């Protein structure tokens, strides 16, 4: 029987219906006037559902563009198959039906950059959210930028103060680095940022135009309550003139908080384009990753590990890779990245925080076990690493951090044998007593950021071992007595001068002889 | 003749080609993008279809866009004409001294050379560093792998290599960056201007040196194909020229990665850890064309990501296979303050056979073997009670073995920008009676 | 839609014809007139209907057996693995960068053959059987299958002459019969394959002090290894004399995915001849856990479902019909034998991952080789 | 559009095409025309391997395809719904799918009467 | 698994003292005095801030 051969039609497409529609409808003897639905810049919905739409027609639309549905939500074409279009949604997909119009607006993905969104706080888009009205001062850009290349670049050698002292000594940052924060779950990850952001407002005012840093605060997947605590926090300080804060909080749509760290670079490198120096904080990367899981398992792109699709790197380097220092024939800017990875009871070898610790420079490590134990911020020294190193430190402190970093590496070996005060030693118990007094000289206070002079000194009041006669339970009010009761030009010629010059080692070398030090 | 963009997912396209189809590995350009893109042809789909992986990135890119093939794989300039300038994935010059000079123009994609044509000489390739000399000798004319997690310092141990043995050096070297991080491709341009490596300008011809990179930043099928395109590089100087090449690859993993990251889309149902099917064959089909044949000698230096510290992930492990030397660097080492952080116990040649390196050296090297590994036998009570209960037997193969750890950490050339002390070369000679 | 509904429209039910009796007047010159915008139909030939990854799926081919060698119009061998109702899926032996959507595919008629016989000792081929040595074509051989089922029960006799190793932890603590399978398992660089070169050396030793019915015939299967790591185990074969017995099977790590599953069962064929005739063999698998890949590889790009590890569901069935090949046969049967030496490589020792499982299941005892005894001064780090 | 609702509802992609190609007949009062249509093309499929080959062999371009079933029934009096109907399924590749559209055009003309 | 006598004695002041606000941040609940028989306890914030 030759009929079996057409027995189970072989179907080459899904939406055959809708392409026979368009052949058969015509053929009524009524409707051969214009009663006709444009495939060429229009589109009409196919499927709607979990804020992925799938539309027919589109025929000249481009990849990453953004499209607009006819319910005024926007969306991005990003799947273009070969018979559709698969399309998320920038809002709620609640407004989009079956057969509504879409149409493309011949743009891919833009969001105003300039000095206009400076002091706003926008969402993952562009949109401000903090009711003050339209952004003035701006233009669009690309959301989608190609990093700087090889010869547009030059080294990382200037320093980005933290205000951190485990940060400043021992894992120093330049203008121009990734430096990823990961830890565990209220560990400080964002405290550290914030601190970050809060120290550059008390060194904008003492530093010319040239040198400012102005920062860029993306909040992906945490809640408006916590997002409003710090525009209320960088208010109070005054940070919020040198600071853009991008919003997608968790009750966004996954391509909004999937887009704003790469909505928040693109303002961020307006300020690397042009000379100036930006510092953009990726806070929770790892949510990032979690909305491009799920914009990607919904457009039935095949899962990976841990369900993430194949380019889940590629979609951190490319974000990543933005932050670079730039050559003096690009105009001298930076531009430094701060992403934020949280970790699971501490497991790094997780698919995401792989990703980002093999792209970043450096890390600070923080740990959940030492934040207990009062070591705050709860920096692990032997995880922690910056690779850029001491090219980009302050001198003075980075005289003073060789060491500072050998004897808290001799502490922590000569730890797990602690446990035995009756076992003396007197070498050991003196590393085991000297590394104690630099591990409580690291512990600082949150929102309260340290200039580096006002550091630097107390890292020497400690490796020179002025505080050998105080207690361990009592460095961190020692610490406020070496820095109240010296004279306070020895940190107005030690910011000036940049390093610890013979001229000053022995005036401060007596400084911190007239101060009284809590312990005797 | 032409063909049309039928399917853009991502970095992977598909392309419908009315009569005609490209061969596979083919590359096509396709016309009215902004920027250069090029597709190169993954596998024939089934209905005058090819599917495709982008050099570039995809986004602009239009169903029913014209796409033109080449008749040809990805062809990049070879030859003295390319030393001293930076090369793209596609043979581009990203180094902004105008367009390249082409001694020939050879594609990318290559066999494996034969089996008859394979050059069986083991001999030693004096590196300089004390670790590396006396317990995992590198082979002139083999493959090295140095091994490492993240910061663990492999980067940084591919630059001592590129000062201590490219440097003093009688053929040409390239340097395959595939993958890495764009910052440290522009540091190891600004020091090879300054080393005069790389001579600029006028003396472009005295270079010794061809810098083929497919940085972080780039598309998975930029990464996959860029270790491709410097290996075309270093064979070509080792075919045609017929001399010593050197070839060092920085972030091999890279190269297996960048394939994971579009084979799903390419149909593919997927492996193991989130690996390909195809992972041990692309692995394989590259580093079986990094040979020393019979016509010149390609001493191939590979760095390789280990994810997590894990060396039973399949993409460090597959590459055990394909090398002469394993220098695994572990995180264990760095702890203690040693560098560079090779593993003693872990780290492996081929050239540590007596008949080769001669049994006055191999005896000191297994006899450090030995110490280190009776030392971590005995931290299992002299880190638990003290060292006091071993009778000063044992006592004394701790302080030789403590002793041992040190004098096999060594300061930098390169690492003088780090850490204040100078570099220091240490002679096979003077490292064989130090140990 | 439904069947009841469907069967009842291969009965006519037109019952008007201005449709049929005029466009089969005006088909053939519609037809007739893009002539040369068609192909030839294939029925027992082959066209390929897609290509990618090693895989071709192949329209036609009505009359190829399961497991046949296909040829490409390229000259490139194939498999016939999946016989599906609309197409074959073949695995390529070669480069697929030569196959074109619309190759024409023929059926050689042949289930997968090696040259086995006198005149393949002493050579290197290809895992498929071809000379890649480079000193001609093998003369005085003859063709037989890879896919030989495994003798019996009843073909079997008892395991007690000693095949010896020449290795002092080998022959005195874990001996070895002379119609053994055992492995020998252990990490990366343990000292896996020079046991079981130790032991191919230790024939040649042996063969001429034995009244030539105790000679043992040694085959090296290398598969997925480097092409530098088989040539200096041709230069030490040959520098010794040991490739007077020797033949080696090379697929190495650029060979396609195909060859290096197909390597271990050539040289089992080319090993098997010597079991056959009352000789006796050793076989030597140095990587059967590079043979599983290669097979898992072939597996998950034919779509075949996958198990633990992505294996296939047969990859156990994989390895006990290639290593349950490995006998000792009755006096009737000639009195052969053949012992096999699988090759494993954990990872940090973990022998409860999935292949290492399976072949430890098949062979009759391990050799372990621990990497903290290869580090203390133990070589053979044998455990 | 307007288009007149089919007297029962059927399943998905080839039954949605005969729903479909009734409601255009229907809107048109052809319904036994273009019914005997189907059923002449099912006979017309068992008369010639070449037209039965322009709906399995995968390699017959689409080309070829749409040329040959237009270049055919440009006329013979066929209505305009089935000529744009098999323009339309040889667009697609989906001829093969008519031996199974018309087992659903059926039971929409039974379930008329 | 050496037990308590190998601490030092600043160990052993803490192993005390912790092992002293382990049980102290246990508190009866007015809700499950129906099941335990143990009356509960509102402790005030004074309370335990100068309890502790
Ligand atoms: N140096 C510090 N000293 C004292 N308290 C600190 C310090 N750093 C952080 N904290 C506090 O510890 C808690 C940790 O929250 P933090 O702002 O560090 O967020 P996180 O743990 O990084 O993020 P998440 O909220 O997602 O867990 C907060 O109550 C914070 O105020
Ligand atoms: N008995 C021995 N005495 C001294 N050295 C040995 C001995 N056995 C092996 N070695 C050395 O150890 C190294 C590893 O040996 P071998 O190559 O046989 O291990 P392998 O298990 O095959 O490793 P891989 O599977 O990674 O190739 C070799 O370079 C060899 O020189
Ligand atoms: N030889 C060395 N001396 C001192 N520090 C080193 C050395 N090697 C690595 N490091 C430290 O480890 C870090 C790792 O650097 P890099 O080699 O880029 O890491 P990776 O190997 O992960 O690419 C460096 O930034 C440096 O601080
Ligand atoms: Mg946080
Ligand atoms: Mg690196
Ligand atoms: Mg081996």
């Amino acid at each position: 029987k030759a009929l079996d051969e057409l027995r189970k039609p072989k179907f080459s497409s899904k939406y055959l219906i809708q392409h026979v529609s368009q052949k058969l409808i015509p053929a009524v003897k009524e409707w051969e006037k214009s009663y006709q639905p444009p495939v060429i810049h229009l589109g009409r919905v196919l499927s709607v559902g979990d804020g992925i739409a799938r539309v027919y027609g589109l025929k000249s639309v481009q990849a990453g563009e953004l499209v607009c549905f006819d319910s005024g939500v926007k969306g991005m074409a990003l799947n273009l198959q070969a018979d559709h279009v698969g399309v998320v949604v920038f809002g709620n997909d609640s407004v989009i039906h079956q057969g509504d119009l879409v149409y493309r607006t011949g743009q891919i993905v833009n969001v105003p950059i300039g000095p206009g969104t400076l002091g706003r706080v926008t969402d993952g888009l562009g949109q401000p959210i903090d009711g003050k009205g339209p952004l003035t001062n701006v233009r669009s850009s690309l959301v989608e930028v190609k990093a700087p290349g090889i010869i547009a670049r030059q080294s990382v050698r200037e320093p980005l103060f933290t205000g951190v002292k485990a940060v400043d000594a021992l894992v120093p940052i330049g203008r121009g680095q990734r430096e990823l924060i990961i830890g565990d779950r209220q560990t400080g990850k964002t405290a550290v940022a914030i601190d970050a952001i809060i120290h550059q407002k008390n060194c904008n005012e003492q530093v010319p135009k040239a040198q400012r840093v102005y920062c860029v605060y993306v909040a992906v997947g945490q809640k408006r309550s916590t997002v409003a605590q710090l525009v209320k926090l960088f208010t109070q300080t005054g940070a919020m003139r040198y600071t853009i804060m991008v919003s997608a909080t968790a009750s966004d749509a996954a391509p909004l908080q999937f887009l704003a760290p790469y909505s928040g670079c693109a303002m961020a490198e307006y300020f690397r384009d042009t000379g100036k120096h930006g510092l953009i904080i990726y806070d929770d990367l790892s949510k990032q990753s979690v909305a491009y899981r799920q914009m990607s398992l919904l457009l039935r792109r095949p899962p990976g590990r841990e369900a993430f699709p194949g380019d889940v790197f590629y979609l951190h380097s490319r974000l990543l890779e933005r932050a670079a220092k730039l050559s003096k024939e690009l105009g001298g800017g930076s531009l430094t990245a701060f992403p934020v990875i949280e970790t699971q009871a501490g497991d790094v070898s997780a698919y995401i925080a792989t990703n980002v610790i093999s792209i970043t420079d450096g890390q600070i490590f923080l740990e959940t076990e030492l934040f207990y134990k009062g070591i705050r911020p709860a920096l692990n020294v032997g995880l922690s690493v910056s690779r850029v190193g001491s090219a980009a430190q302050f001198p003075g402190m980075k005289q003073v951090a060789g060491t500072l970093k050998l004897e808290l590496a001799q502490y922590r070996e000569v730890a797990a044998f602690a446990q035995f005060g009756s076992d003396l030693d007197a070498a050991t118990q003196y590393v085991l007593e000297r590394g104690a007094r630099l591990t409580e000289m690291l512990k600082q206070k949150q929102f309260a950021p340290i200039p580096i002079e006002r550091q630097t000194v107390a890292v020497y009041a400690a490796t020179k071992g002025f505080l050998d006669k105080v207690r361990v339970q009592d460095i961190v009010a020692a610490e406020e007595a070496v820095i109240s009761q010296v004279n306070p030009a020895v940190f107005k010629i030690l910011k000036a001068n940049g390093k610890i010059t013979p001229a000053l080692d022995a005036h401060l070398k007596a400084e911190l002889r007239k101060v009284k030090l809590p312990g005797a | 003749d032409a063909g049309y963009v039928s399917q853009v997912i991502g970095p992977v396209v598909d392309v419908r080609f009315d009569g005609e189809l490209p061969s596979i590995l083919s590359s096509l350009e396709v016309e009215g993008h902004s920027v250069r893109l090029v597709l190169e042809v993954a596998q024939h789909m089934g209905d005058n279809t090819v599917r495709c992986i982008a050099m570039d990135s995809t986004d602009g890119l239009v169903r029913g866009q014209k796409v033109v093939d080449t008749g040809s794989p990805i062809k990049v300039p070879v030859g003295r004409g390319t030393l001293g300038r930076i090369m793209n994935v596609i043979g581009e010059p990203v180094d902004e001294q105008g367009p390249i000079d082409a001694a020939d123009i050879w594609s990318i994609h290559r066999e494996a050379p034969e089996f008859t044509e394979q050059s069986t000489e083991q001999e030693i390739l004096v590196t300089g560093i004390k670790v590396v000399d006396l317990l995992a000798p590198y082979q002139r004319g083999g493959k090295i792998g140095l091994f490492g997690g993240a910061g663990v310092g492999k980067t940084v141990l591919i630059m001592e290599l590129i000062n201590n043995v490219a440097k003093a050096h009688g053929g040409f070297s390239v340097f395959a960056g595939v993958g890495e991080r764009t910052r440290e491709g522009n540091d190891l341009y600004r020091e090879m201007i300054e080393s005069g490596v790389i001579k600029l300008g006028a003396e472009r011809g005295n270079s010794k040196c061809t810098l083929v990179y497919g940085q972080m930043n780039e598309p998975p099928g930029a990464r996959a194909r860029v270790a491709l395109t410097g290996l075309t590089v270093a064979e070509y100087f080792r075919d045609i020229e017929g001399q010593d090449v050197l070839l060092f690859v920085d972030n091999i993993f890279r190269f297996t990665q960048a394939n994971s990251e579009v084979s799903a889309l390419l149909g593919r149902i997927p492996s193991a850890v989130g690996y390909q099917p195809t992972l041990a064959t692309d692995l394989g089909g590259l580093q079986e064309r990094i040979t020393t044949t019979t016509k010149g000698s390609i001493t191939s230096v590979q760095a390789v990501y280990v994810p997590a510290d894990d060396l039973t992930d399949p993409a460090p492990a597959t590459t055990f296979a394909h090398l002469d030397a394993t220098t695994v660097l572990s995180r264990s080492i760095a702890e203690l303050g040693i560098y560079p952080a090779v593993d003693p116990l872990d780290s492996t040649s081929r050239m540590l056979n007596p008949n080769v390196i001669g049994a006055e050296h191999y005896n000191v090297a297994r006899g450090v073997q030995k110490v280190l590994q009776d030392y971590k036998n005995l931290q299992d009570i002299i880190a638990i009670l003290g060292m006091d209960e071993l009778s000063e037997e044992d006592k004394l193969t701790v302080a030789r073995a403590r002793k041992i750890q040190r004098f096999l950490s060594q300061p930098f050339q390169v690492a003088e920008v780090f850490t204040g002390t100078p570099g220091k070369y240490v002679d096979l000679a003077d490292t064989i009676s130090g140990f | 839609a439904d069947a009841k509904a469907l069967d009842e429209l291969r009965k006519p039910k037109f019952s008007s014809k201005y449709l049929i009796q005029h466009v089969s007047q005006k088909l053939i010159p519609a037809v007739k007139e893009w002539e040369k915008s068609y192909q030839p139909p294939v029925i027992h030939l082959g066209r390929v209907l897609s290509v990618g990854d090693g895989i071709a799926r192949v329209y036609g081919l009505k009359s190829v057996q399961a497991g046949e060698l296909v040829c490409f119009d390229s000259g490139v061998k194939g498999m016939a693995l999946n016989l599906q109702a609309d197409h074959v899926g073949v695995v390529v032996f070669g480069n697929d960068s030569v196959i074109h959507q619309g190759d024409l595919v023929y059926r050689t008629g042949q289930i997968v053959n090696v040259p086995i016989g006198p005149g393949t000792l002493g050579r290197v081929t290809d895992g498929l059987g071809q000379p890649i040595d480079g000193k001609g074509p093998l003369t005085n051989v003859r063709s037989s299958l890879v896919e030989v089922k495994a003798p019996g029960i009843i073909a079997r006799q008892s395991v007690r002459e000693p095949l010896f190793t020449g290795v002092k932890a080998v022959d005195a603590l874990v001996p070895i019969g002379r119609g053994q399978r055992e492995l020998i398992i252990g990490d990366r660089q343990t000292g896996k394959t020079a046991v079981a070169i130790d032991a191919i050396i230790h024939q040649k030793n042996c063969n001429e002090q034995v009244p030539k019915a105790q000679r043992v015939y040694c085959v090296y299967v290398a598969v997925g290894q480097k092409r530098s790591t088989v040539a200096q185990l041709v230069k030490l074969f040959t520098q010794t004399g040991a490739m007077r017995y020797t033949i080696m099977v090379s697929a190495t790590a650029s060979d396609a995915a195909p060859l290096q599953f197909l390597a271990p069962y050539s040289g089992c064929a080319m090993a098997e001849y010597f079991r056959d005739t009352g000789k006796h063999g050793l076989i030597i698998y140095d990587d059967l856990s590079k043979q599983s890949v290669a097979y898992r590889q072939m597996s998950l790009l034919l779509r075949r479902p996958p198990g633990r590890e992505a294996f296939p569901g047969d990859v156990f069935y994989l390895h006990s019909r290639l290593l349950e090949r490995a006998a000792k046969l009755s006096k009737e049967l000639g009195g052969g034998s053949l012992t096999a030496f699988p090759v494993i490589e954990t990872q940090a020792g973990d022998v409860s991952a999935y292949i290492a499982t399976n072949v430890i299941s098949i062979t009759d005892g391990q050799i372990f080789l621990e990497t903290e005894l290869f580090y203390k001064g133990i070589r053979p780090a044998l455990n | 559009l307007k288009l007149p609702t089919a007297p029962l509802q059927l399943s998905g992609t080839s039954a949605q095409i005969a729903t479909l190609l009734w409601q255009v007949a229907a809107k048109e009062n052809q319904l036994d025309k273009v019914q005997d249509e189907l059923y002449q093309f099912i006979e017309l499929f068992k008369q010639h391997s070449e037209l039965r080959r322009l709906a399995t062999d995968p390699f017959v371009p689409t080309l070829v395809r749409t040329k040959i079933i237009s270049s055919v029934l440009k006329d013979s009096g066929a209505s305009e719904i089935t000529k744009k109907l098999f323009e339309a399924l040889a667009d697609e590749g989906a001829l093969s799918a008519l031996l199974e559209v018309t087992v659903n055009y059926e039971e929409l003309m039974l379930a008329h009467k």
